């Protein structure tokens, strides 16, 4: 498959674009994996419904 | 505004609420204010709610 290490970046941040995950840009895959150790460092921020924004 | 921390080392469950008055004047004669607000939040949640005045 296509692993991709979401690494400290959580895919909505790396979709948002985190100051941080800048490294993720226009990436791709077929398994996005989220990690524990993961965070965001931006304005804070809700999404409404983020569970289906993510899947 | 006000804050309450938790300290303790489990999940706290808040119930609240808002009015809707009946008139225009209902309200006014209540809060003062023509449109009410109220906003609940927490670091990672926040919810905004707004009085639908009416009958």
């Amino acid at each position: 498959h296509r692993i991709l290490d979401g690494i400290d970046c959580t895919l909505i941040d790396a979709l948002l674009g985190d100051p941080h995950c800048d490294v993720f840009q226009n990436e791709t895959w077929d398994l996005f994996v989220e990690r524990s150790k993961a965070f965001s460092n931006c304005y804070p921020y809700d999404v409404p419904d983020y569970a289906s924004l993510r899947s | 505004n006000v804050t309450m921390p938790n300290n303790d080392n489990f999940d706290k469950l808040y119930i609240w609420g808002i009015h809707h008055p009946s008139t225009n004047q209902e309200q006014t004669s209540l809060y003062v204010q023509a449109s009410g607000r109220v906003t609940v939040s927490t670091r990672r949640s926040q919810q905004t709610i707004i009085p639908n005045i009416g009958s």
